[PDB]
Formats: C-alpha cells, structure tokens, sequence
RNA sequence: GUGGUAGUAGCAAAUAUUCAAAUGAGAACUUUGAAGACUGAAGUGGAGAAGGGUUCCAUGUGAACAGCAAUUGGACAUGGG
RNA sequence: AUAACCGCAUCAGGUCUCCAAGGUUAGUAGCCUCUGGUCGAUAGAAUAAGGUAGAUAAGGGAAGUCGGCAAAAUAGAUCCG
RNA sequence: UGGAUUAACGAGAUUCCCACUGUCCCUAUCUACUAUCUAGCGAAACCACAGCCAAGGGAACGGGCUUGGCAGAAUCAGCGG
RNA sequence: UUCCUAUCAUUGAGACGCAGAAGUCUCAAAGUGUCGGAUUGUUCACCCGCCAAUAGGGAACGUGAGCUGGGUUUAGACCGUCGUGAGACAGGUUAGUUUUACCCUACUGAUGACUUGAUACUGCGACAGUAAUCCAACUUAGUACGAGAGGAACAGUUGGGUCGGAUACUUGGUAAAUGCGGCUAGCUGAAAAGCUAGUGCCGCGACGCUACCAUCCGUUGGAUUAUGACUGAACGCCUCUAAGUCAGAAUCCAUGCUGGAUAUGCAGUGUUAUUCACCGCCUCCUUUGUUUCAUGCAAUGAUACAGGCCUCUGGCCUGCUUCU
C-alpha cells in the first residue's frame, strides 16, 4: 500500500555514512583552477577556532535595513603565521595525480619536527638530520625535475601552535597549492618562502567569501531522533525515541535509506562565509572609526575554553579545532557578496556588562582590600 | 557607541543584548538580563533590592 | 514582503480584539500564505493576515469566517538592532477581504511590522511600539 | 549421557555505608571501637496461637550448602538444655 | 516469618491475638525523633544510544487521540455567599 | 416478558463548556537505577544442514537449484527487514 | 522507507472555436512537491480552510517479537425480530490479557591480523552515495493586446515557504557546580554552624548541552529529449532527413559535497635498533623450496580502405603465408 500522506525525507543521503572521519584537521579536497595569467599565490590557510562574539555594522543593501545598524554574530579564528617548508611536484598520469618529488628546507624547528614522532620525550630526535648534511652538500638537481615535468605544484606549510594558548606544540603539516602562471615561477615562489613565516594578510583580505573546512563537534552515539531528525512516538510499549517500521516485508532486507542509531558529530564538513576583519597581534584591534577606545579582541576573562595575542580574522567545529580556509572555487558577485563592510563596534565584554576591565573599576570605585 | 539604559537596575546596555518589554499602555521597559525581567514579572521593585543602583542612591551611597 | 518573525500563535489560539467593530475575541482558524508540512499547526506572526471567528461580541459579527490582522504578540522576536521585543498581550484587528481594517480606531499599542506593511493601521494607531 | 547457544541472559525494589585495630593461610563481607544512616511504636520492637520439631545453647571444622566471598551460619560434627 | 510456617527455595506473596513514647497536627493521616532493633539485599570503574521510575519547560492551550488516556490544575482553616 | 416519569446516589454509558496542562505544534535538558566495562558467579528456549542478493522456472512469494550480480581473517555495541 | 506513471502542480515545447487574461487538448517529463481541521473504528465519503497543487497506485490488500486495540471474532449483560424451548441473527448495545531476540543474516555505528621489511608524515581517487526545490512582493506597467471591461512576460531588486548541513555571540529552555539567598517540620542545652524530609520546598543561577523558541550557509560545465530550424537530394520543383550539421529542458553525466578496512588499489618523503650486534645495499659462488605453467616460448612508425606507403622522374600493396 502507498504511504497515506506524502511527506519529504528525514535527513539527506548526501552525507553518508555518518561516521567519525579519520582526520583531526580538515583535508581540503579540490583546490581552485589555475589561471596562467595571475601572479603565483597560496590558495588556503590553517587557523584555530576560538569563540564568537557579535559586532555592529551598517548595511548597504532597497531593503528596509538599508542604512541601519545591524548586530551580527561573528567567529574569531586565531591564525598565527604559517611557516613554509617544502615543495611538491605532481605528474598528471591517466590513473590520477602522482607525486614526483618532495623537496624540503634546510632547518626545521622542533615545532614542525614533533609531527613525525608519536613519542617525542623518548626519542633521540633524528628527523631530517641525514637530510640536513645532504642539503649543505642543495637540491637543484631535484627542482629541475619539477620545472621539466609536473603540471601542479604545492607548498608544504605548517602551523605555530606554541604561539597559541592550546597546550599543543605538535604543529599540523599541510599541502597548499600554488595557483599562478608558469611552472618555473611557482617553484621560485616556493623556494623563496623556505624558512619564512607567511602571514594571513598575504592570503586573505577584508570583504571576501571563504569556504571553510573542518570537523564537527562530537556527540558520541546518538539515537534516531537527534541523529536523523525523526518524529518522536506517542506516549508506546518498549519505548518511543525510535522509528516504528524499519521496512516493508520485501525486500527481505533492511535498506540503507532507512535511518538507524549511531555516531553523531566528528564528521568532516561550508561555502560563502564573508571575512569582516583581518587583524594584527603586533593594540587597537577591536578599535574602529566610531568608538575610538583602546581594545584587544580578547574579551574579559578570556574566550572560555583562552587569550589570543596573534594575528586573527573575523567572519560571518569545537573550540581549539584546526580549521582550514580556502579561496573560493569561482570568484562570484551576488550583491550580497561584493558588499561594502563597515564595522561600527566590536564587542569585547558569564553575562558581561562592561567592555573593558578598567571600565568595571570605575563603576565599583574603591573596593575593600 | 550610543548606549540605552536599563529600566530596572539603571545599568548600561551595549548593543546586541537584553530585551524590551512593552507594557499594556506601551511604556517600553528595557532590561539587561533575565534577573531583571523575572523580578519585573514578580513585581518586586528596584527600591527594596540592595544591589540595585536605586537603593544605592536613596540611602546615601554613590555620587 | 514581510521578514520572518517568530510565530507566536498556532491555529488554536484565542486572542484579544482592538478595534471598535464590537468583537471582544478572535479565535484563529487559518493563515494566508501557509504551505505544506505534515502535522505542523499553521501559525501566524506579528503583522500578517489570518482567518478568524469571533467567540463573544456583537451577534451579527459571530459565526462567520472573518479575515483579521495580528497587531501585538506575547511571543518574543529579534529586531535586527539586536534586542528582543515582546508585548504584554496577543491582539488583532477585524479586517475586510482586501486587507483594510473594518473599524477605524485601534486601542493598545501596535507593532512596528504592522505599521510598516499596512498603511491604514499605522494612521489610526495611538503609538507604535 | 553430551553439545552449540555462552563465560552470553543476567545477579539493578525495600535510601548506606565508611575508618581503624584484633583474629586468620586468606578480610569490601567475622568480631570490637569511632563516626554516619534507616526502622519511626496499627514498628523491621517485646510476648503467645496455628504450623514446624531440636532449628535453642556451647565448643570445634576437611568438603558441600548459604546464586560474589566467608575466619561467619538456621550448614557440618561432638556435647548440653 | 523480606531465612525456622505454607507457597518445590534462605521466594518483593500469604497467615489469628495483645502492649504501643516525643514534636508538628483535628488526627493511631503524612513528616522528623527517644527506648528497643537493624545496616541482612555481590562489589569496583565509566556516565553512550535505548529503557525503568522521577523532575522542568518560552509562545499557543486538546489543534494530539477512537476517547483529555496520562499529567497538570483544585485542596487546610476562618469570614462572606 | 411491566409502560411513562423521577430528587438523591454511581471506580456505570455518552455530548458540550470553563479552568488546567509537554496530549500536541516540537522537541530539549537534568536525576537515580540500568544497559556498558572489570572481579567473582552463571542459566534457558531453540537447533535437518546452514546462513549476501536479482530474475527464472518450480507444490504457482528459494538460504541451497539454473543464468547473472559477486566474494578477503577475527571481533565489540546496537537494531528489529 | 522505497518504487511505479495511467502527471494534480513545477520545467521546456506543440495545437485551439489562443486578441489579452483565463483555460481545454497533446508530447518529452517521476528531478522536486502533494498540507491544517469538524463528524465516523472506519477504508471510502462529506464539509470548513489554506495552497503552486492539495494526482492515482504498489511493495504478503507494505508495516502487531514496531505501537495502538476504536472495529471485527470467545466467555458477562441489555433491547428488538425468530424459535414451544435450549438457543439464533452478514440486527443494534456496553464490559472484556496483545508473550520471547541473548541465535544467523540484513541494516547502523565501532576496533583489527596480513600483502617485494619496520615505523612515521603528506597524498592520489577507482568505486559507491548525493541536494536543493517552490512561491510572493517591488519595478518592468495600468505598458503590450483590446470596441471596452480587464490585463501579461523576460532581464533587474527584495523577501518568504519546505528541505538539508553547521553553530551557541545574543534571546529562550534545562539545574543534584545541591553555586548563592529565602522559608516549613524535626534534631543537636542555646547562639553560631548545619543535618534528615530518597531533589524538603520557592527566587535567581555561570559552564555545558540545546530550539524556526536563537544565528549562519546551501556550487558551474558538457552531451542530449520533446520541439523548432539550417543545407540538401531521392522526385528539373518542394522537403528538419535520406548523407551531412545547429539550437535545446525542473532531464542525464560530470563538477562540488560524503565515504574510500567501498580498489585484501597506487605514489612521494623522513628516520631506520650503542659499536662483536644484530642490520642493510652491490657484485662473485654454493644449500634448499616456490611457480598454471623454458626449449628461438623473437620481431617498437603512424594512418587510410571509393585509397595508402616510401629507398619517391621510379618502385611497392593482393598478409608475421614474411624478415631476421
């Protein structure tokens, strides 16, 4: 028999299976296409999620909110500068892409070198020691390969999480593709970055759509209702936080489209999320034209779970996750995108009243020692 | 920037915050927090709460 | 072309009536521009056109399906300036099949988003919000 | 007579135990102290009937029994009442 | 008699009688306590889904359902009616 | 084989209204005991042989047969085709 | 939950007794969508309303170790008709138990041995799954068209619904952080401090989790269907078709997105056992034991077939039947 009242489906089949992925940072997948035309530039970044706070800006859209002062929720992402290290050629074969030769730098720090060990405290710390004497005796044999062959080139960069207030040190290594012209000049771009900190202002700008990669915050094994968004059964023997009918008799088998109990969160996952402010760790980050009061983008009492005293970027996963950002796959203009941003006021105030801690001291006055 | 103020406690409300109860006649009572609003439900007044800026003012404290 | 507002009244709700047409009550029955969800009670926000019966009122004005517009709302909603308004009471106005109000005077406050849409209800209102 | 099922279902009502010392081959579980709880006089208290029949009391202990344990016992053994 | 009786058993069941403290209160109601009794009911660690019992929910208020099923709401005393 | 009524009464059978609510829109959080993990203990129903599907024919709805799709150890938690 | 199309709506067409608007008929179409209630146990039905539209069906008349038990179909009882009676009724009426998964598979999640060494990091992406979809307002415009009433559309601008994926700045919800305060009964000679009433109650209550009850976000390419055309014969002319092309969709395949212990798949790079102590790599030469398969188990232009190749004024093809 047919259904009775034809409702739409619970949940998408687009994302399946719903299982925790094998990766803590977001793997990129699909860099944007090469214009042999632009200069050479990096097309991605890594940063750590912090906390989000609202901001006030003036809309420039005839909407009824034209020329009015809208509050907006905004995530701060801590982004200390990613140090370029290596470079990787890629042959285009009929099977797929294929790595021809990785070249590396002379001198890596212990920040990068922790990634290669699971036990740093025991080991004698040998990684790139035979390579370093080989480098001084450099690699203009192996760079000549990448100029001759190889359609695609990618700089190996890495993070600096000693500068972050996570208790980490270990530092994520990451391929980032280079999209400009001429396969020689991509390598000359990469070569001159070796042992140089790339800042965030090199990559991204104020008023730009960014596609954000990450991993969702975990909830463990959750049931049908929370996991798939399913109707709760009426007030039912056995229980009521579950589907009643899995399946019809035939096929004599449970189909994959029916929703079940299992993992929720820790899924690898967005596109078109506007950058409002690129900042500097080097005072007056949260200060604007309007308010003119001296602030840092740390709120009072820290971001809960703390500080930030690095470069950051605002924009429209869990805390302390490594996000990656991406430059959008086509440069698009939707009026909504390509908007004049104007920030009046950034909030740096449990339930905060005061913007700054000296403002609190003025209110309460001479307190008792 | 510009900063409207609470009806109950006389604190300042920096934007993106609080809530504006409109009464039967239409006095727009602003609040900071649920502490303020839910004492306006119970109809306890600012003058009897010690922590408030109103009791502060009337009993020779502050200013 | 109304912006979304939290829906505070389902189809079942019985609300107050502002105007001088003589109705005390308005019992909601349906909403204009409601699509298709299984099991979802259709609900109305501030500002928007509905259908209603009067439950007590003038005897010619009872047992018919009048259109009304909603004018105040006890459910909270977010203005874009970043705070949450909510009124004391739910209330509406009896209205013609066009959208014009029937009885001219309007007691109470009204919302911003009633006066922003409907020109006639703005004029007769005592003080908006 | 013996398997797979299977070292699986399960041992989750009656608010609750903890610390030390002694005994012992061995102590989450025996005894003694110190704390902390419950029963809350139509009591889980003090006495009779029906029914039971030595379960009463002491000393001792290798099993089995007391759905974990056991130095404990309405169990086992020898006496007494 | 939540282990000496009967229910195949040291079984959340059943089985006639007597005595019956303090405080709160109309009260042998419920709640807490003194005398007397007991801590007997396998433990330790984690705190997923799903259960079992128990709470609470903005706005609306039976639109749910065969059906207000379940749960809420009412509750004592005095004076008026 | 009683016909027509009827105050009071009903864990009786129906309908509507007011009050009240998580019954519902629309789900969410919190608590204990569980499930879960460990130490000790440790059953039973059931069992031709076994356990991935499509179509075909066939005692006219195959796990095995024919023709195809296919097919990679060993394990834990759930679920109800 | 999925499938079908005999399509109600949405997409692109064609026909009209098609001026416009509104429709009726037909083709490609199953990509997306098909609702809230009153009465009845209902399936059907009939109304009130919304809507783009409220199309019809299948999957053991899908779906009870999934629920529910209103109906039907036990035992109690009532009425009516039938029977001399016990009793009967596809006549009505009320009260009446819904058992077990811990097995195998399936499905959903979790570890995990091994493969021209170990161990570590960065990757490639075969294959599988897929996601967005409808409406309204403002201008276009009281314009086109029409005797007048009435009355469009594309591009542009702004919102909303349904669906999907995240998140907790704010607003709301949650409280056994028993966090701070308040109150009742009892108890500690009192005060102070509390404790018991299985969370003793009431107010507020951070962090967390969480809600269209809150906020954000939801890609751009190719090949074609219907259909309309180009050039053009057969048939001196005509003709979308026979040979040749072109445009073209809510379609299809990519792209993007999810997985990849979905290929017992594949690549690059780091470090490779405290100095008799094992461990590599490259030659030289011996022990054994594997092979679905040693006896020359052999031979490198690139095309066409109503044409090709050159040692090219010539010569060659009609077979690796050759030449080494």
């Amino acid at each position: 028999s047919h259904r009775k009242f034809e409702r739409p489906r619970h949940g998408s089949l687009g994302f399946l299976p719903r299982k925790r992925c094998k990766r803590h940072r977001g793997k990129v997948k699909a860099f944007p296409k090469d214009d042999p035309s632009k200069p050479p530039h990096l097309t991605a970044f890594m940063g750590y999620k912090a906390g989000m706070t609202h901001v006030v800006r003036e809309l420039d859209k005839g909407s009824k909110l034209h020329k009015k002062e809208i509050v907006e929720a905004v995530t701060v992402v801590d982004t200390p500068p990613m140090v370029c290290v290596g470079v990787v050629g890629y042959i285009e074969t009929p099977r797929g892409l294929r790595a021809l030769v990785t070249v590396w730098a002379g001198h890596l720090s212990d920040e990068c070198k922790r990634r290669f060990y699971k036990n740093w405290y025991k080991s004698k710390r040998k990684a790139f020691t035979k390579y370093a004497k080989r480098y001084g005796d450099k690699m203009e044999a192996e760079l000549t390969r990448m100029k001759n062959y190889c359609s695609v080139i990618r700089a190996i960069c890495h993070t600096q999480p000693s500068k972050t207030p996570i208790g980490s040190k270990k530092a994520h290594v990451m391929e980032i593709q280079v999209n400009g012209g001429s396969i020689a000049e991509k390598v000359d771009f990469c070569t001159k970055m070796f042992e140089t900190a790339v800042p965030v202002k090199a990559v991204f700008t104020e008023g730009e759509m960014i596609d954000v990669i990450g991993v969702t915050k975990g909830h463990g094994v959750k049931g049908v209702v929370s996991r798939w968004g399913v109707t709760r059964l009426p007030r039912t023997h056995r229980g009521l936080r579950k589907i009643a009918c899995i399946g019809a008799w035939h096929p004599a088998r449970v189909q994959f489209q029916v929703p079940r109990h299992g993992q929720k969160g820790y899924f690898h996952r967005e596109m078109n999320k506007k950058v409002y402010r690129v900042g500097n760790g080097a005072p007056r980050n949260a200060t604007t034209e309007s308010d003119l009061t001296e602030k840092r983008i740390t709120p009072m009492g820290g971001f809960p779970h703390g500080t930030v005293n690095n470069d950051f970027l605002l924009l429209k996963g869990c805390k302390k996750r490594p996000i990656t950002f991406r430059k959008t796959l086509v440069p698009r203009t939707t009026r909504r995108a390509l908007e004049p941003v104007n920030l009046k006021f950034i909030d740096t105030s449990g339930h905060g009243r005061f913007q700054t801690s000296e403002e609190k001291a003025k209110f309460y006055g001479p307190l008792k020692s | 920037i510009k900063t409207d103020m609470c009806s109950f406690s006389e604190y300042r409300i920096y934007p993106g915050r609080g809530q504006r109860f409109v009464a039967k006649d239409g006095k727009v009572h602003t609040f900071i927090h649920r502490k303020e609003a839910s004492l306006f439900r119970q109809k306890i007044k600012p003058v009897k709460l010690h922590w408030t800026l109103v009791w502060r003012r009337m009993n020779k404290k502050g200013g | 072309s109304k912006m979304r507002v939290t829906l505070g009244l389902p189809v079942g709700a019985l609300i107050n009536c502002c105007d001088n047409s003589g109705a005390k009550n308005l019992y909601i029955i349906a909403v204009k521009g409601w699509g298709s969800c299984l099991n979802r009670l259709p609900a109305c926000s501030l500002g928007d056109l509905v259908l209603a019966t009067v439950k007590k009122g003038k005897p010619d004005l009872r047992k018919k399906v009048h259109m009304a517009i909603i004018v105040r709302q006890r459910r909270a909603w977010r203005r874009a300036e970043g705070y949450f308004i909510y009124f004391e009471d739910n209330a509406g106005v009896v209205a013609n099949n066009k959208g014009e109000m029937k009885g001219s005077a309007v007691t109470g406050p009204v919302g911003k988003e009633c006066a922003e849409l409907w020109p006639k209800i703005s004029a007769a209102a005592t003080a908006i919000c």
